[PDB]
């Protein structure tokens, strides 16, 4: 059993994901993606609800799986709250990013989960002792979908960078 | 639509 936070999470994606499968992708997109307009940018929900969308079962599954086992070993180990701020900082950046790239149109949780496989990985080198690691035979993998990117690169990328930046700021202290 | 992964 993994605790609240990791919880409240993959009900969200569930609860989107189904309304996507009853209302469309597009009409969905249309309410939680990043400001495809300025005029949008006080609509501060869009910075992070791109996060909660995901576009086939393969994506759902596969990032909710990472998010599982990765979010719940940060909930924990380090705390609800640590958790919570882990996911903000990253979906809000990695989205950033990620329209930077190539536009408004993404969503997924793998920048969430890529900033997680990043401060999972650097906390466990640096700070054994938190009691959270990273194998190296999923740090490989991780690598291995990476070199591979219709993937989010921006977010990939930018939310890696962010996981290893508060894993170190974290791994000082 | 690209998906974050």
């Amino acid at each position: 059993r993994a605790g609240p936070v990791t919880w409240v999470m993959m009900i969200a994606c569930v609860v989107v994901f189904i309304a996507m499968q009853i209302l469309g992708d597009q009409e969905v997109m249309l309410w939680l993606a990043w400001p495809f307009d300025p005029t949008l940018k006080f609509e501060f929900w869009r910075y992070f609800t791109h996060a909660l969308m995901h576009f086939s079962l393969m994506h759902i599954l596969f990032n909710l799986l990472w998010w599982w086992y990765l979010g719940g070993a940060v909930e924990k180990r380090l705390g609800s709250g640590k958790l919570i701020v882990i996911t903000l900082i990253s979906a809000l950046l990695s989205g950033y990013v990620q329209q930077k790239f190539s536009g408004p149109w993404f969503g997924g949780l793998s920048g969430v989960v890529f900033a997680l496989m990043g401060y999972v990985w650097l906390r466990g080198e640096r700070d054994p002792q938190s009691g959270i690691y990273l194998q190296r035979g999923l740090i490989i993998f991780a690598l291995i979908w990476i070199v591979a990117g219709s993937m989010a690169n921006g977010a990939h990328i930018a939310g890696l960078a962010v996981g290893l930046a508060m894993a170190f700021v974290d791994s000082l202290n | 639509v690209r998906m974050a992964a």
